[PDB]
C-alpha cells in the first residue's frame, strides 16, 4: 500500500479535525449525513487477554463487540443524545478528542486505508475526569464533497473500561 | 439497624460503610453460591477462564475427565498470580515467577530443580493452590468456599421452579456468549443487584428516551403515567435464599430492533414449554425478566443481557457481561440476539449508559454523615404479595414494585446475622414470616 | 495533647489523623454554623444553589414565601443525589431514578405512580429530603445541623461588632458575586483556615515578589525586614467563638491596581460608618483585614476574595472561591472590584497561587510517623494581647502575630472536647483565661499619648 | 465561514508550535512582545453547570472569569514567572502542551478565527502530576510573516480545577 | 536557527508517524535497521531537582541517565522483545504515542535539529495504565528518500517514575 | 502465625495487612539502622541531600569537621518541609512559608523579626528539626530513630566479616554513584528484599531471555537445567540480625558486555584481597552477590546496582537506585560500570524490567480474603544448611536455595515479636536453633577433599 501524497494528507487530517469538531459541538445528525457513509460499518470488538501460544484468530464481526452497528443503528444510537431527555446527559457531558498520527494509504477505486491514534478526555459534573485511548482503522471513499468513512474499526487499549460508559463516538 | 425486614426499610449504610462490607465479604461472598460462568465458556477439555469471586481472583477449567474445578489463582510459593489469561485450553498453568507447574485442578504437580534444589523434600500435596467446591445447574457454573454449604441446588431451591422455565425451557436451555465487557462502576455492589431483582419502577423514567425510540412494546411506559394497569401486566417474585425478579408478559423482545429469529424461536418453542411446565409458566416464558440470582448475578431475559458485579469495596465494583442465548437457536438468531443484547446494556448500551449515575450517586451520596445516618425506603407493594397457590415463593402484583427488593434485603440480613449455614438452615420454614398478608392471593383470585 | 492552650502548640496530628477527622466532623461540621452563601446568589423566589455542608451536598432555596430554606441533597426512597445544576429556578426538584418530586423546603410533594404501585400507603410525611436549620446575618447565608446549637447571632457572638462595621457600613452592607471557582487542594483544611485567619507573617516572606512587584502601600511587607514598626501599622482581634482576623491599616484597596471606583466609594462612606460606629470601627472600615469565620469560611476585605474550605477528609479540601463587594456600589466598580481580586486571590491568582505548596506540604509531610509526633508553634506576640477597653474579645498588637490562632485553636479545642452545645455554653464566662494578660491594654494605652 | 488555505494553516501551526516552545522554555517576555497584540483581551470565563431547561445567557467578559486581562494585565502575570523569586517555583515546574485540532477561518480584514483543543501535562517536585483539557478560540492577525493574538477565550473542562492553581498560559 | 521549509517539515513529521507506528506495532528491528543510524547515541538523564542558586552543570553522557547507549546496547534491548520469552510481556503490553510540536531547524552539514513533545500511554493486564510526557531533542541526517536518527536526547517530566519500568522507546 | 520457622512458612498477611505493617513500622523501621547514602553522595563541607527512612523525610548534611548529621524535613513552626532540592550545598536550609532558617544540624538558628515579632521570646533552642542518629560503616551511612538501638557496627555484627571484603578489599572499598533513579513500583517492601536477599531460583527462569542474549558465565543458568551441580558453584548466607546473601563463584562481572576495565581492576586487586582475608573471602571477592541488609538495602555485587526499597504503605514502594563502584577504579571503568548496571537494573533494566509483575502480583494477589489467608512456602534446601567452620552465621549449599529467605523472616519475626531491643539481644546465644542441622557442614567438608 502506497502512502498518500502530501496534499491528499492534508485533506484527510482536515477530514478528521472537522469530524472532531462535530463530536465536540453534538453536530451528529450533520455528522451522519455528511461524513459517514450509507454503507457503514461501525465496530469496535472486545478483544481478550490471550497467551502469545494460542493460536486462536482475533475477534470478527460474528462476535462480541461494544460497537456493531450499520447506518441504521447509528442513527439510533445519535438520537439518544439528542431530544434526550437524558437525565445524566442534562447537561450535556464534554468531550474533547486529541487525534495523533494519521497514515493513509491509496487502496484501490479511489478509496484509502487510515490509521490514526485517538485519545478521549470526558468531564461531567463536578469532578468526574475519564481518559480513553484507542486506535483507529478506517476505509474512506472519495466523493462529491470530500470523504465519507464506509469502515471503521475502533481497538480499545485498555481490557477493563475505567468509566460509567462509551457512549462516545469516533 | 441496617436492614428492618417489619417496615420495609434499609440504612444508607449498606451502601457505604466498610465494616458492613466486611461482614458481606464473611458471611455472604465466603459463605454462598457464586456466578463463575458457563459450560459454553470452557466448552472442551482443557478449556478455562479466569474470573471472580468477589475479590478473590480464581481459574475455572474443564478438566481433561469432563469435570468442572476452580481453584484460587494464586501460588503456593510466594503467591504470585498463577495465570493471566482471560482465557484458554491448558493441560497445566505454570507460575512465571519461578516455574511451578499447576495442574487444571490447582494441583502442585511439578516444580523446577525438584532433586536438585530440593533433595525431593517438597511436600506437594499440601501446596496446591486453594480449591474452590464447584457445582452445575443447567450448563451454569457456580461457586462456593464454604464446605457446609447446602448443595446449589438447595440454594436456588424454589427458585428452580422459574429458571427451568427458560434454562430447560423447550428442551435445549441457555448458554453465555463471552468474552464478556468489564468496566470499573463507582458504586456499591448491592445498588445494581437490587436494580435488576426489581426495578421495574425506574424503567418508564430513566429510559423514558430510549423506549420512545425503540417504539412497539415498551414504549407505554416512557414517563410512567398514571393511566396504565401495570398489575394487568406483570407479576414480582421473590424467594427464600433472596433470589427474585420481575416479569412484563408477552415483551420478552421488546428491546430488540431486528428480532424476526428470536420473535420465531419463542413462537416455535411456547408450545413445547406449556406442555413441560404448564401455562403458568408459558406465561414466563414470553415474558421480559430482569433478575437476580443472589447475591451479585443479574440478567434480563428476553432483551438477553447477563451481568455479574465482582465487589472491590464497598464503593466500587467491577461489571462482566456477557449475552445470555438460548441453546437451540441458529447462530444467526444468537448473533442477532448478542448485537441487540450489547447495543441495548453493554458498555455503550442506550439503556444502559443511561444508568451509571444512578448507581453511582446513591453510593456517593452518603461521603456525608449526616446524609449516611438517613434512611433508604422499600415499601413499593407492601401488603399487595404473599403465597401463591401456584407460584412457589412469594408473589406481588406488578414488576413495578419492591417485593423482590424485600426479598433481597431480608435473605441478605439473615446471612449477616446468622454466624454459619446451620443457622440460617433453621430458619428455612418460617423465613415468609415477614410477609403477613397469607390469605392476600386467595382473596384476591377468588 | 492535640492542643496546648497555655503554651500555644499544637499536635501535627490536627492536620492528618483520621479519627480527628471524624470528632471534627461531629463535634464542629455538625454543631456550628456554616457558611452557606448570601442572599445575592439566590435573590429571587425560586432561585435555588447548590453548595456542601463539609461533605454533605444540600440546597438552599428562596422560598415563594421570602424566607430561606436549605435541606439534605439525597433522595428519600433510594439516596440518589436529587439535584446536580449549581444554580437555577425552580418551584420543585426531580431525582431522576424514579422521578419523586421535592418542594422548594424538601417535602416530598410528589410520587410518580403514587395509587397504582404505592396504594396511597407511601407516608410522605416521614420522607421529607433532611431538614437544615438556615438562618441569615446582613444577607449571608449559614446552616446548621444541630437543634441545640445557639441563634447564627449567638453564634457570631461579640464578633458581630466587627462584621456590622462592613455587613451594615454605610448602610448598605456586602454581598456575594459568583459563581464561584472552584478546586480541589490537597490539604487539611485548617492550614487555609488559619493562613487566612492571623497570617500576615507569611505575606512579606511568600508574596514578596507579587508586592514588590504591585508596589503602593502593601509593598513596603516585601522581604520582612526590620525596617518597619509593624504593630504602629495595624491590630488582631479573636473572639469567643473562634472567629478573627488581621487589620493593617488603610491598606483596604491596597492589592487593587485599577482602584479608583472602590477608592471612591470608601471615601465617600467612611464618613457615614464615623458616625454610626464611631472612630475605632472607622479604621476597621479604611483597613485590609484577613479574617476567617470558626470553622471554615474565610474573606479578605479590601482585596474583597471570599474563600469557604469544604474538607474531603483530612487531607483534601474543595475550596469555593467568591467576590464580596458593597451592594451599594456601581455596578462598573463591582466588576472592576471582582476582576481585582480574582487577578490576586482567584485560582490563577498572582499571590493565592504562590500559597498551594504552603498548605499541602504542612499536611502531607506528616506521611511520616516520626515526623507526626512532633507539634507546631503559634507562639508569636503570646502576652502583647488581651481584652481591650473599647474593641470586645481579645486584641493583639499586630497583623504579624498569632493572636488569631491562639484564639481559633482554643476554640477549636473547646468544641472537639464538649459532649453538646450545653457543656461550650457553661464557659461563655471565663473562654479568655488563656489571655493572662489583662491589664496589657489599660498599661499600653494610658502609658501612650 | 471561509476555511483557510494550507499555506495558511501551516503558518498558523508553526505560530502555534512556537508559542508552546516559548511557554514551556519560560521566554514569557518574548511571547508577549511577539505572539501577543497590545489590543488583546485575554479570558477564561467560569462555566456553572446549568440544567438543559435554565435560559439564562453564557457568560460574559462582564462575569466572573479566572482570567480577563488586557495587556498590562498580561505583562503582570507574566512578571511574577519571569522575575519574581516565587519558592514553589524554585526551581521552575515543568509543563507539556499538547496542541490538537487546529481549524483556523478567514474572517474580515486579514483576521483569523481559530479554533484549538489544549492538553496540558504539569509535575512539580517529585511525583506531583495534573493533567488540564480546554478549548481555545483565538482571534489572530497577521504580523507579517507571523501572527499576533488580539482575542483569547480559553474554555476549561473541568468544572472543579484538580490543581493547585491555573498559573499557566495558553 | 532556521527552520525547515513546510515540504521538509512534512517529511519529518511523516518520518516520525512511521517510527510511532513500528512502536505501537512492535516492529522494533525494522525501526534499528531503517530508522537508526549506526553512529546513534540514544540517552535519557537523569535530571535532579536543584534549587535555582545550584550552579552545577546539566547532565552530560559521563553522568547517571536511564539510557546511554550505541548502536549494539539498542540492538541488544531490541531482541529482549524478541530472543526472550519475557513472562511480562506474554501477551505483549499495549503501547500508543502522541507526538506534537515538532519543530526542526536546518543544523549544517544537511542535519536537522528536531525537538516535539511526547506522549506515552500504556496499557496492561485488566486494569494498569501508565502515562509519560517528555522531550525528544533528536539530530536526524537524511538517509536515502527517508531519515535516520544519529543523536536522540529523551528528557521526562517526573522525577519519580509512576510505572514498573520505562522500558519502551521514544 | 504471621512467621513460621519450624516449618519455614509465612503468612500471605506480612504482604497485605496494614496493622502488620504499623507493627513494622514502630518494630522495625523506627527501630533499626537504615541506609540514607553514602559519604560519596554528600563529599564536601555543606554538601546535602534529601532521602526517606521509610516515609519520614529527612536532610543528611556533610558539617564543617567531616561529620555527618540527619533531621526530619519539617519545619518546626507549622511543618512545612523544609528543603526541596535532591542534593546541593547549603550552609542552612530555609522554610519557604515564612523564612525559618535551620542549621546543618536542624537547629533553628534566625528567624524573621525575631526581635519586631517575636519580642526575642522565641525559644529557638526547643525547636529544633528532630535529629536522626547517624552512624558510618565504610563510607555507608545510615540512619537510626531507636535511643537504644545498638551501634551499627553491632546491627551488622557478623555480617562485617563479608561486608569487609568488598567495603574494604585491597584497601578502598567502594562508594555510591549518583543521582538516583527513583521509581514507584505497586508491592510490599519485603518482595524486592527476599528477591535480592537470596532468590537465585528466579534467575533462570524469569531472566531467560536477557541471559541467554548475554552470554557467557551467568547464560548457563537460562531455563534451570537439572544437570548442573549449581552447589559446586556457590553458597548461601545469613546472620543474626537478617542480613544475607548468595554468590556465584567467579561470576562478579557476568552481566557487563563491556567490562575491560572492571576485569582488570579485579585480577589487579584480588592478591591483596587473598592475603588480608584469605581465600576463602578472595571466592567471595570474585564472585557476584545477590544481598540484602536488613530491613531494606539491596546490592548486586559484580553487577552492582544498589537499591533501597522506601515502603509508602504496605501496598506500596519508592525504589531508589544507585551504582555502587570501587573508590580505586579510573574514572573510566566507573562510569562504564554505572552504564552496564543502569542498562541491566535501573528503570529500563534488561533484567530488572522483567521483575516488576513478580514483585506487585505476590502483593495486590491478597485483596482476595481467601486468597490472603493463605500461606507462603520457603523451604527449599532445608537441612542443607548449618553453621560452618570458616564463614560466620549460617551457610547454606547453594545461591539456589531459601537459606537466606528463612534468616530474613527469622529476624522479621524476631523484630516484631519484641518490645525493645533489650528483647532482641536476649535472644543472641539461640538465635540459630532453628537450623536444626548442627553438624551438617563438619561431615560435608571432611567427606570432601
Ligand atoms: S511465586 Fe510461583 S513459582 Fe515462585
Ligand atoms: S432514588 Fe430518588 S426517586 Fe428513587
Ligand atoms: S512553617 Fe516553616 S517558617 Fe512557618
Ligand atoms: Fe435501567
Ligand atoms: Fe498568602
Ligand atoms: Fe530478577
Amino acid at each position: 500500500q502506497i502512502p498518500v501524497t502530501p496534499d491528499v494528507h492534508y485533506d484527510i487530517e482536515a477530514h478528521y479535525r472537522a469530524e472532531v469538531r462535530m463530536f465536540q459541538t453534538g453536530q451528529y445528525r450533520e455528522w451522519l449525513q455528511g461524513m459517514v457513509a450509507e454503507d457503514i460499518h461501525y465496530w469496535m470488538p472486545i478483544y481478550e487477554q490471550r497467551l502469545t501460544r494460542d493460536r486462536r484468530p482475533d475477534p470478527t464481526p460474528d462476535d462480541a463487540a461494544i460497537y456493531n452497528d450499520d447506518f441504521g443503528e447509528l442513527k439510533q444510537r445519535v438520537e439518544r443524545l439528542y431530544s434526550g431527555q437524558v437525565w445524566m446527559e442534562d447537561p450535556p457531558s464534554k468531550i474533547r478528542y486529541f487525534v495523533s498520527n494519521v497514515e493513509a494509504f491509496e487502496a484501490g477505486n479511489g478509496e484509502l486505508d487510515v490509521l490514526s491514534n485517538i485519545l478521549v478526555y470526558r468531564n461531567r459534573r463536578q469532578t468526574e475526569v475519564t481518559v480513553h485511548t484507542l486506535g483507529r482503522e478506517d476505509k474512506l471513499r472519495r466523493d462529491g464533497n470530500g470523504f465519507k468513512v464506509f469502515r471503521r474499526k475502533l481497538i480499545l487499549d485498555a481490557r477493563v473500561t475505567q468509566d460509567k460508559n462509551l457512549y462516545f463516538f469516533c | 439497624t441496617l436492614v428492618d425486614t417489619v417496615n420495609a426499610s434499609q440504612s444508607r449504610q449498606v451502601f457505604w460503610d466498610e465494616d458492613v462490607y466486611a461482614l458481606e465479604i464473611e458471611r455472604i461472598f465466603s459463605r454462598a453460591w457464586l456466578m463463575l460462568g458457563h459450560e459454553s465458556l470452557v466448552p472442551k477439555p482443557g478449556d478455562f477462564i479466569t474470573t471472580y469471586m468477589a475479590e478473590d481472583k480464581v481459574i475455572l477449567s474443564h478438566q481433561s475427565d469432563g469435570t468442572f474445578r476452580a481453584f484460587i489463582n494464586s501460588c503456593s510459593h510466594r503467591g504470585n498470580q498463577i495465570c493471566h489469561a482471560d482465557s484458554g485450553n491448558a493441560k497445566a498453568f505454570v507460575c512465571n515467577y519461578h516455574g511451578w507447574v499447576f495442574g487444571q485442578d490447582g494441583s502442585l504437580v511439578d516444580v523446577p530443580l525438584e532433586s536438585r534444589c530440593y533433595h525431593n523434600s517438597l511436600d506437594k500435596q499440601k501446596l496446591a493452590a486453594k480449591s474452590v467446591r464447584v457445582e452445575t445447574y443447567k450448563g451454569f457454573i457456580f461457586g462456593c468456599h464454604d464446605p457446609e454449604a447446602p448443595s446449589l441446588e438447595d440454594y436456588l431451591g424454589e427458585f428452580r421452579y422459574y429458571l427451568d422455565t427458560i434454562w430447560e425451557g423447550a428442551g435445549g436451555g441457555m448458554e453465555l456468549l463471552g468474552p464478556p465487557m468489564k468496566s470499573l462502576l463507582q458504586c456499591n455492589w448491592k445498588v445494581p443487584a437490587e436494580n435488576f431483582i426489581g426495578d421495574g419502577y425506574h424503567v418508564g423514567w430513566t429510559h423514558a428516551a430510549a423506549l420512545s425510540q425503540i417504539g412497539g412494546e415498551l414504549a407505554g411506559l416512557a414517563g410512567n403515567r398514571a393511566d396504565i394497569p401495570f398489575d394487568d401486566l406483570g407479576l414480582q417474585f421473590t424467594t427464600r435464599h433472596g433470589h427474585g425478579f420481575g416479569v412484563i408478559d408477552n415483551a420478552a423482545a421488546g428491546l430488540h430492533i431486528k428480532r424476526e429469529g428470536w420473535t420465531k424461536f419463542l413462537e416455535d418453542t411456547r408450545g413445547e414449554v406449556r406442555r413441560k411446565f404448564g401455562p403458568e409458566r408459558e406465561r414466563l416464558y414470553l415474558g421480559h425478566w430482569n433478575c437476580s440470582i443472589f447475591p451479585n448475578c443479574s440478567f434480563l431475559y428476553g432483551t438477553n443481557t447477563f451481568k455479574i458485579w465482582h465487589p472491590r469495596g464497598p464503593h466500587e465494583i467491577e461489571v462482566w457481561t456477557y449475552t445470555i442465548v438460548p441453546r437451540d437457536a441458529d447462530p444467526a438468531t444468537k448473533s442477532m440476539i448478542q448485537r441487540e443484547a450489547i447495543r441495548t446494556f453493554g458498555t455503550a448500551g442506550t439503556l444502559e449508559s443511561d444508568d451509571g449515575e444512578n448507581m453511582s450517586s446513591a453510593t456517593y451520596i452518603n461521603r456525608g454523615v449526616i446524609t449516611r445516618n438517613g434512611r433508604m425506603n422499600s415499601t413499593m407493594g407492601v401488603g399487595y404479595e404473599g403465597p401463591h397457590p401456584v407460584y412457589p415463593g412469594i408473589v406481588g402484583i406488578s414488576f413495578i414494585g419492591e417485593t423482590s427488593y424485600r426479598g433481597f434485603y431480608r435473605f441478605w440480613k439473615e446471612m449477616i446475622d446468622a454466624p454459619d449455614w446451620a443457622s440460617v438452615k433453621a430458619n428455612d420454614d418460617t423465613w415468609d414470616s415477614v410477609f403477613p398478608n397469607r390469605n392476600f392471593w386467595n382473596e384476591k383470585l377468588n
